[PDB]
């Protein structure tokens, strides 16, 4: 019912529902009235005086400091230049590099912002080069680099586009929904409006900094105890679990450009503008289409996948009903390369703290008209409990409605199926249920007690470390975490093949095993990975059991399993001791074999090699890497030259490739 | 960047750098690179007039022989450099300068730069002239000098060692970077906007607005005072949350149609049989063999099974082939007897055939099919509505008892020393005993045990098919351990890279049960009367249920986690105890369980019988909970999480009536269609569904008293 | 091992793509360079390591003598294999061999292991040697607290700790020792003497001395002791509906003690800001100016973030009122001058708040929330700790409230001073004038019915567990866990050592500072160690007149005053000069300025 027109810089049919016209029925409604949400927005200011100026410098001078290799953290983002998924350094490294073949080379620039800006600028080149994947048949399909060219317009496309997939293992939901994953176009200006937006929420009380673990608890408490405080007397506070479903789908990125607009109100134009480009790219999003739908004949016994370019080659009845009526909507929006164009809502998991702004906004106007009645409440990523506290139960559900009116302004829809009300001290949010002071927060399944499948030592500790932490934080009860012990313990024996010495399996490591249980003396002090008893318990599941049985190891077993050159270990192994366990260097921690990459691999392995610092701390120098390693390498050779570590011909060689590399 | 100018720069000349940047009435806060510039200036200005002084005969040595004019305020310095002038009898500068040499009578600018030494001391020579002399620093280990005596060797090499040291450190810190030389520090972040993002901004404003600079105006111009009560005026009333206030009455049975007589029966839809199991038992020392040498011994105990070769049909499902399922299990057999060690089915090709793999359609190319116009679009299948069957309830019954034999075994944990172990140890025994031989436990680890074997061999073989025991190990009360074996099942055509698509798996599975007693339940099993056993003297026939079932690899991983089940069952309990051991100070684990002195036992409401409920120990609520736990794993699918979710809503809706929270419903009618959409054909989900309105029922009548 | 280092970096610069981005890229690019890997990790960890764990050779075996010690075979078992690679041509092993190596081998030897991993045996150490008690059933009352998960030898910022390791673990790439070297000599000295004769491979020292130095702070809900010790082995003292009791096997208070004495110093003198900043940065404890340990914490004690506000640092912007702490909510309030009639019959001028306000408070272990609007108290809601720190929060939320009924109930006189005397305003008099009395307002401040609820139920003016509580006043049987989004904001110092915020608005007092003595338990002080590259300075580039560079060692042998080239961090080579002296910028800068004032002043 918005406004519907042709979009010049794609020719994509765009839809404008904001400031349309104001719902008649209890459908979903994405109208949302500028005007509502800058009240909003100007009210949560009033009350948090200087918060959206705080949240915006800070934003700034972390945006500053950024750097591009910040893009790689993540998960898997969608890549242009194949338009695949691939992961966010697969993804970010090939963009760099076909930003090179194109005269943009603000990667190398380091920070984030000249990155941005050669993104932003890449959108105006009238072609655009880049490597493609393209597989040839010599037969074995062979895939190799090619220099590919794509028009402007196509790669517009491309960056405003986002890959679709089935949400998996989503509990809860009958059906199943669409997820999405962008590219990197849009990743960085995304990275900055979403840490303007949780510097945001962190100070709201309503959302509260986004809490883990058994903060949630303290919250519900709070905001509970608070209500009833403010309850006058003789009134009746009444709590509505609320729940949105599909409230994404109204949620419109003209609003949240408007949100970015007010939020950065007194900020330079630069940062201004940066944090507008996230909302602008959402506007003009393009929706990949899945994989397509597949036709079967049973009289023959065929079938064949349609790829969705080709959705309307087929007559329409051809498809079964649903699929019929769902193309034949989808006929105006659909986009002759198999995609649909996209402007109104938004994907899931893509603005989570500026939808969470926007709720809150919506809880804080308290009251409509001066009536008997204050609501408040808490509001968390689609998830949101409200109170309203009145004179009596029906002041209370006219307050309840006026809400329901006011969000059905903002874009905010809440499932009436899914919300329900009660009276102040029994509830539900975020799928944690306060019941007179007591919550019983029990919707998140305790991850499987198994290996973590990194090595032995590293994950008993992972698995000790897991349980003392689900101790601490979720509640778990003593008995709860020794059997969770005792279940990760038999998972760890089954993985490794490591079974206690005494017992009767066989196997090709349990042989070994027997035989160093009588081998071996002190029975007590052998890691369970060397047929040795458990001795893991509630109170000492932070100690390395290294350490816990170093005082029963026998002397030689020690010195065996402690002995500093043994072959499983090595240095390049050591990347991931950090990430956070504790644990030991030993025998027990081996690694796995190995199922532009290259070169950036094979470069930087030699720059840790030469200088075991890097690999710790960031190195610091205003020079090429060449250099220095040449310079490091003639140090080392005049070392050993010395030392007599090398001879007079090995330095002499190396003195002759260093001025072959031109450093002499 | 503050934070680095605070740790590497004292507070004297923080004070110093902002009150000169006061003076010339720049914000340090706006412009932070510049405040960070003159502080460094400073510091390279203080550190070359330091040590030296002249001597009476006027000599260099370490009256100071430098005077520093940098620092002071503009009038107070340009005093200090007119009144040295004048005193020595020199040309006072046009420019203010920063040092005064008193060995030389002259003056002396300090400069710092990022780039090349002498490009910058030939900028400052042009700029100001030889009237004073112009030293420079770089950053890069490199300087320029007018005079090289002025500044002696130590000087020189301790500013450039500090400016060395702040380089290194604004590295680390990923400040060197943004770090803008005084040349830029007049400057900021540049971001220009191009065109294509330029014009996706202005076609990307709510309507009313042309272009995004109208938009920036409104927002940042205009006031909203009353917009929210504006819009809410005009709003249509049918607007509405339409609230309702609930009242025992409003609450409905869920799911009516599950009493419709009409409808088929709920049949057995679970991958392996549950209470119809039979396991044909070997004793063994307790060592640990191989699952085709556990298969093939077992077997062998039993020989008059195992030879059996004239099959007795008993019923056959649908459209499953007696003759291709009998040949399919007499394969298994044999290659589980054979002398070889490979578990893969010696025929390979009746096999392909009798699992249905080679009635598999063609993949054609997308261009046949498009003009080919009798290839169509398969028309979704929806699940049958079925009725409630009374197999399920028998079910829930049987797993829910203590049986003879344990499955369940765990692992040891080290001694207990402090009393919260003890406690820990304490509940863990308890609920151990009340679970250890429970017959749920025993099917969960066979479910286990036989999932872990599937996902196994499907990592190892792909593309053959592979005869995989179902197989467990059980202890009883005497400490006896008895290889169960179960059947067998046929692992077919797995050419499953992903984890979403189907493996064939043909299960033969004995059991005990006649399927004639309840033909309803059984509408999917071809069951063969393969021959009889003496369990105790007295005979019993010994049918083989078979059927042809799908898996995926991400079903396999989940069923290996259907252990969790066990945590799941305790915590619950543990909670429980809590609470007890909350309302009165001492552990009531003891007393929860079997009472003490002073606390009688703990019962719980188990079920009814004759429309009369029953109460049970806390053990038997704790089999009734491991079991509730293990259906929801064993028919767990898509139709069971929706209605447990939208079930919660009504169960959370009971509670509020039964406390008197005077709970009210926006819309009822849509939170039932909700719920009673997922009450399809899953048997749990539909025994689920009776068992709320009967105690819903119970829950009215309590209500009414 | 060089030589294949020079091969191996031969064979890279044959292809033009090492060549183009080895030159192209410098060192401090290096780390995004690092990033830009497959990413290809496995996405089943479990069960991928279940896989191959039976496989024949998993494990990628390490070339050399030890490695060659393992036989080929073991009864049958493969252990190792000598087929050739093409993945990274290298050896592959079995876990069979890991099990021979741990039973039959080579027994190495062991003497520095447990000063390496001293931590770890310390831990072990607290756990065997502690005491236990009994447990303690009933509901318990934890209150949310940042606390510090495990002990640390010395607590340093991160810069203050990586560059202490650097210095450690790596002797090379040393150049220009900071101001944070000789601040921990003794601990660097001990860390090498601890860590010589020691093969670990460098990498996990450096982390293992991380895990040791940097603090890992996280917010959690601790009842009792917060000390690290009870702190890391929190999952078995604590518990929703349990308790136990376990005893297990500094600078702060110096810190503290020294910071109120520097106040107490500056206030009593005119203009106390350039005197406190003055004994500030002229003052040490033991090894280390003020500005050494100030930013390892962030914020702590009253004192501590007045002296840090004089000083350039970063402060919390939580409000601190006498014994109270107080975290805003919502709300703007306007400070207007007034004049209000005191209950004595006096008429006193003072700052009152307009606008409706809310604030987290805080005060021993009591911790609420209140309510208040212009000149009255709306609502006071509280938790059950003691009874101490309910009658002192309760005071302190009344005297903050301005509520016209304070005003009305002074009976006695308001004329105190502090130890140093000075007259204070009007409200800390009446803070201290009301604390004296506790039952002077709480009499005539009015009761109200109890707040009929299912758990929310009042506190009489004895404070003990009744009915018919004071008017607003209201104990909740809950937990309030408050404090949240710390922005550490711009704070700005006044001359009286008064901070504020960005505005006027004032956060922090002089007189927070609470006037008690303890004396100090270090030595506060008023006025072969440092570090390897500690005698040299960085002169010039290059140079190649000498040739190569020389090392540390090698350059101790020159005398004072000669030239020599070093490499300083990784690479940039320069050329230095053997200091003939100790240096010290502080000093030098310090003269500067002496000179530079004393040139004005001389002038004037
Ligand atoms: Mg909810």
């Amino acid at each position: 019912k918005g406004k519907q027109y042709i979009s010049d810089v794609t020719g994509c049919t765009m839809v404008d529902p904001t400031n349309g016209p104001l719902p008649e029925d209890n459908e979903p409604s994405a109208y949302a009235q500028l005007d509502c949400v800058l009240e909003a927005l100007d009210r949560m200011d009033e009350e948090h005086p200087g918060l959206f100026q705080a949240a915006s410098q800070n934003a700034m001078e972390t945006l500053m400091v950024t750097t591009v290799d910040k893009l790689t953290q993540g998960r898997q983002t969608f890549d242009w230049t194949v338009c695949r998924n691939q992961p966010a350094a697969t993804a970010l490294n090939t963009t760099i590099t076909s930003f090179r073949l194109n005269d943009l080379n603000g990667a190398d620039k380091g920070g984030l912002i000249p990155f941005c800006q050669d993104i932003i600028d890449s959108l105006d080149r009238p072609e655009m080069t880049f490597f493609s994947v393209k597989n040839i048949k010599k037969i074995k399909r062979i895939p190799m680099k090619v220099k590919d060219k794509i028009t402007k317009v196509e790669y517009i496309k491309r960056a405003l586009s986002l890959n679709t997939m089935t949400k998996d293992a989503e509990r809860g939901k009958l059906k199943r929904r669409a997820i999405a994953t962008a590219g990197i176009q849009i990743r960085g200006f995304v990275l900055v409006v979403e840490n303007l937006a949780k510097n945001i929420c962190e100070n709201l009380e309503q959302s509260g900094l986004p809490v883990g673990g058994n903060e949630k608890k303290a919250k519900l408490s709070n905001a509970v105890a608070k209500m009833l405080s403010n309850c006058p007397p003789g009134g009746i506070s009444m709590t509505v679990t609320g729940d949105n479903t599909k409230w994404n789908e109204c949620l419109n990125p003209r609003i949240f450009l408007a949100m970015t607009e007010r939020i950065t109100r007194d900020s330079p134009i630069w940062f201004r503008d940066f944090c507008s480009i996230a909302p602008v790219l959402f506007s003009n999003k393009i929706a990949r289409l899945g994989k397509g739908f597949m036709i079967t004949s049973k009289t023959k016994r065929l079938k064949a996948q349609i790829p969705c370019p080709d959705l309307f080659s087929i007559p329409l009845e051809r498809y079964n009903e649903e699929t019929r009526a769902k193309l034949k909507k989808l006929k105006p929006f659909f986009n002759e390369e198999g995609t649909a164009s996209l402007s109104p809502g938004m994907m899931m998991g893509m603005f989570n703290m500026l939808s969470t702004v926007l709720g809150v906004a919506a809880l804080g106007i308290k009251n409509i008209g001066n009536k008997e009645y204050l609501w408040d409440g808490l509001q968390s990523s689609d998830d949101f409990a409200l109170f309203v506290n009145a004179k009596d139960e029906e002041t209370c559900m006219e307050g309840i409605n006026d809400f329901y009116r006011t969000c059905k302004l903002l874009g905010i829809n809440m499932s009436k199926k899914k919300s329900y009300c009660n009276e102040t001290g029994m509830f539900e949010f975020t799928s944690m249920f306060y019941r007179d002071g007591f919550v019983s927060n029990f919707a998140m399944e305790l991850p499987s007690f198994g290996v973590a499948g990194v090595n032995e030592s590293a994950d008993m500790a992972i698995g000790m470390t897991i349980i003392k932490n689900n101790m601490i934080n979720n509640g778990m009860g003593p008995a709860t975490a020794q059997t969770a012990i005792q279940l990760f313990i038999a998972d760890y024996r089954y993985t490794y093949k490591c079974h206690r010495g005494d017992s009767k399996v066989e196997g090709k490591r349990m042989k070994i095993i027997k035989e160093l249980w009588e081998n071996t003396k002190g029975r007590d002090g052998l890691l369970v990975a060397d047929g040795g008893p458990n001795i893991y318990n509630l109170r000492n599941l932070h100690i390395p059991e290294i350490v816990l049985k170093y005082n029963l190891m026998d002397p030689e077993y020690k010195g065996r399993l402690l002995h500093p050159q043994n072959p499983f270990v090595g240095h390049l192994s050591i990347e991931g001791i950090k990430e956070d366990y504790d644990a030991v260097s030993g025998t027990h921690s081996w690694r796995t074999k190995r199922n532009e990459e290259q070169c950036y691999a094979k470069c930087c392995n030699l720059f840790e090699a030469c200088f075991n610092s890097a690999s710790y701390r960031k190195p610091v120098g205003q020079h090429s890497m060449l250099e220095a390693m040449a310079h490091r390498l003639r140090m080392d050779a005049r070392l050993d030259y010395e030392s007599g570590r090398m001879s007079k011909d090995d330095f002499e060689k190396a003195m002759a490739h260093l001025g072959e590399i031109g450093y002499i | 960047m503050d934070t680095f100018i605070t740790r590497n720069f004292q507070t004297t000349i923080i004070q110093k750098a902002k009150n000169t940047m006061a003076e010339f009435s720049e914000d340090p806060e706006l412009q932070p690179a510049m405040l960070f510039n003159i502080c460094v200036h400073l510091e390279v200005c203080y550190v070359i007039s330091d040590m030296n002084f002249l001597d009476e005969e006027g000599k260099a040595y370490t009256r100071p022989q430098y005077e520093v004019i940098e620092g002071m305020p503009r009038t107070i310095a340009w005093m200090v450099q007119r009144s040295l002038a004048q005193e020595h009898g020199i040309e006072t500068p046009k420019y203010l300068a920063d040092l005064f040499d008193y060995k030389t009578k002259r003056f002396i600018e300090v400069g710092i730069t990022k780039g090349l030494a002498d490009d910058y001391f030939w900028k400052k020579k042009e700029k100001l002239g030889n009237s004073m002399e112009l030293m420079i620093f770089s950053y890069n280990q490199d300087y320029s000098l007018s005079n090289e005596s002025s500044l002696d060797e130590e000087g020189k090499g301790r500013v450039l060692s500090r400016l060395t040291e702040l380089q290194a450190e604004l590295s680390l810190k990923n400040l060197w970077q943004v770090l803008i030389g005084e040349e830029d520090v007049e400057k900021g972040i540049d971001f220009k906007l191009g065109q294509t993002i330029s014009r996706l901004r202005d076609i990307s404003v709510p309507a009313g607005f042309s272009n995004f600079e109208g938009m920036r105006s409104y927002i940042d111009n205009i006031d909203p005072k009353g917009a929210i009560e504006r819009n809410l005026a005009r709003m249509s009333p049918l607007v509405s949350v339409t609230p309702k206030k609930l009242t025992w009455e409003d609450l409905r049975p869920i799911g009516p149609h599950i009493y419709n007589h009409e409808l088929p029966e709920v049949p057995y839809n679970a991958f392996l049989l549950m209470s119809d199991e039979l396991g044909l038992a070997n004793m063994t020392e307790g060592k640990s063999k191989k699952p085709k040498t556990l298969a093939k011994e077992c077997l062998e105990k039993y020989s008059t099974l195992r030879d059996q070769t004239d099959p007795i049909l008993i019923m056959k499902s649908e459209k499953a082939n007696e003759n291709f399922l009998w040949k399919l299990w007499r394969d298994c057999v044999n290659t589980i007897s054979n002398e070889e060690m490979s578990n893969e089915l010696q025929k390979t090709n009746y096999a392909k055939w009798a699992t249905g793999d080679g009635l598999t359609y063609q993949k054609i190319m997308k261009e046949v099919a498009i003009d080919d116009e009798t290839m169509c679009q398969e028309e979704p299948k929806i699940p049958n509505k079925c009725r409630v069957a009374a197999w399920v309830q028998t079910e829930m019954n049987l797993l829910s008892t203590l049986t003879s034999k344990r499955a369940l075994d765990l692992p040891e944990i080290g001694p207990d020393v402090a009393p919260v172990e003890h406690v820990g140890s304490e509940r863990r025994k308890y609920f151990v005993n009340e679970i250890n031989y429970c017959k749920a436990s025993t099917v969960m680890m066979k479910y286990v045990l036989f999932h872990t074997s599937l996902l196994n061999e499907s990592n190892a073989s792909m593309g053959k098919y592979k005869v995989i025991p179902i197989t467990n190990r059980v202890v009883n009360e005497k400490g006896e351990s008895f290889d169960m074996l179960y059947g067998l099942a046929v692992k077919g055509q797995s050419h499953l890279r992903g984890d979403t698509d189907v493996v064939t798996v043909v299960t033969f599975e004995f059991s005990s049960t006649d399927p004639r007693v309840d033909s309803g339940k059984w509408p999917k099993y071809t069951v063969f009367r393969i021959g009889s056993l003496f369990v105790s003297g007295r005979e019993k026939s010994v049918y083989l249920y078979c059927r042809v079932n799908g898996t995926n690899k991400i079903q396999m991983k989940w069923g290996m986690e259907a252990r969790r089940c066990l945590l799941q069952s305790m915590q619950q309990m543990e909670a429980i105890v809590e609470q007890e051991s909350s309302i009165q100070g001492y552990d009531m684990t003891k007393a929860c369980f079997k009472g003490d002195r002073v606390n009688s036992p703990k019962t719980f409401s188990i079920g009814t019988q004759e429309g009369k409920l029953v109460k049970g120990s806390f053990g038997k609520a704790l089999r009734v909970i491991f079991t509730k736990c293990l259906m929801h794993y064993v028919f767990g699918n898509a139709q069971l999480e929706g209605f447990s979710a939208e079930s919660r809503r009504l169960l959370l809706l009971i509670q509020a009536l039964k406390d008197r929270k005077g709970p009210w419903v926006f819309d009822l009618e849509g939170m039932y269609s909700g719920i009673e959409e997922c009450i399809s054909n899953n048997p749990w989900v539909i025994q689920s569904a009776y068992w709320f309105n009967e105690w819903l029922g119970f829950e009215k009548e309590g209500s009414k008293v | 091992m060089t030589l294949a280092k020079i091969e191996l970096l031969k064979q890279l610069l044959r292809d033009n793509e090492a060549k183009t981005v080895l030159k192209q890229t410098t060192v401090d690019q290096y780390n995004i360079i690092r990033k830009f890997n497959t990413s290809r990790i496995e996405k089943n960890p479990s069960l991928r390591m279940k896989w191959a764990m039976c496989s024949n050779f998993p494990l990628a075996l390490t070339k050399g003598d030890m490695a060659n010690r393992i036989p080929l075979e073991y009864k049958g078992i493969q252990l190792k294999t000598n087929a050739e690679d093409i993945g990274t041509k290298g050896q592959m092993c079995s876990i069979a061999a890991v099990t021979w190596w741990n039973t039959y081998g080579p027994i190495g030897d062991t003497e520095g292991f447990e000063r390496v991993y001293e931590s770890f045996f310390l831990r072990k150490m607290r756990l065997d040697n502690a005491t236990w008690g009994r447990i303690t059933f009933g509901p318990v009352e934890r209150v949310r607290k940042r606390v510090l998960l495990n002990p640390l030898t010395k607590e340093m910022p991160p810069d203050e700790a990586s560059n202490v390791i650097m210095e450690i673990l790596f002797p090379k790439e040393a150049g220009i020792p900071r101001e944070s070297t000789w601040i921990h000599r003794e601990l660097i000295k001990e860390k090498r003497e601890k860590l010589k004769g020691t093969m670990i491979t460098p990498i996990v020292l450096a982390y293992m001395l991380e895990r040791e130095l940097v603090a890992r702070r996280r917010f959690l809900p601790v009842a009792g002791a917060t000390s690290a010790e009870f702190i890391e082995m929190l999952h078995c003292l604590q518990g929703e509906n349990w308790r136990q009791i376990y005893h297990p096997g500094s600078r702060s208070q110096s810190m503290i003690v020294a910071c109120r004495k520097i106040i107490r110093r500056s206030i009593v003198a005119s203009n106390p800001l350039e005197l406190a900043v003055e004994i500030a940065n002229k003052t040490v404890i033991d090894t280390e100016p003020l500005k050494s340990c100030l930013a390892a914490i962030d914020g702590g004690d009253v004192a501590c973030d007045i002296i840090r506000a004089a000083l350039g640092l970063k402060i919390r912007q939580r409000q601190r009122f006498g014994r109270l702490e107080l975290k805003r909510i919502s709300g703007r309030g306007f400070k207007n001058d007034e004049e209000i009639l005191i209950g004595n019959g006096t008429i006193q001028k003072i700052g009152i708040w307009d606008g409706e306000e809310e604030f987290h408070v805080r005060c021993g272990e009591c911790r609420g929330i209140l309510k208040k609007s212009k000149m009255k108290l709306e609502k006071l809601l509280i938790n059950s700790a003691k009874k101490e720190d309910m009658r002192d929060l309760i005071i302190l939320c009344m005297v903050f409230s301005q509520d016209t009924r304070m005003f009305q109930g002074v009976r006695g006189e308001i004329n105190f001073l502090n130890r140093a005397g000075q007259l204070l305003s009007p409200m800390y008099q009446l803070q201290r004038y009301f604390l004296n009395r506790s039952n002077d307002l709480f009499d005539q401040w009015g009761y109200e019915e109890s707040p009929k609820a299912s758990e929310l139920h009042g506190i009489n003016e004895s404070m003990n567990a009744s009915d018919y509580t004071l008017k607003g006043v209201v104990v909740t049987r809950n937990v309030i866990d408050d404090f949240s989004s710390t922005e550490t904001e711009k704070v700005s110092i006044t001359k009286n050592l008064s901070l504020i915020k960005r505005t006027g608005e004032v956060i922090m007092g002089a007189n927070d500072v609470s006037e008690l003595e303890s004396q100090a338990q270090l030595m506060i002080t008023y006025d072969m160690g440092n570090a390897v590259l500690a005698g040299f300075l960085v002169s010039g580039k290059y140079d190649p007149d000498l040739g190569d560079f020389k090392t540390i060692e090698e350059l101790e042998k020159l005398k004072p005053g000669e030239k020599a080239n070093i490499l300083l961090y990784q690479g940039k080579p320069v050329k230095v000069v053997k200091r003939k002296r100790y240096s010290a910028l502080s000093n030098d800068i310090s003269q500067g300025i002496k000179r530079q004032r004393m040139t004005v002043e001389s002038m004037g």
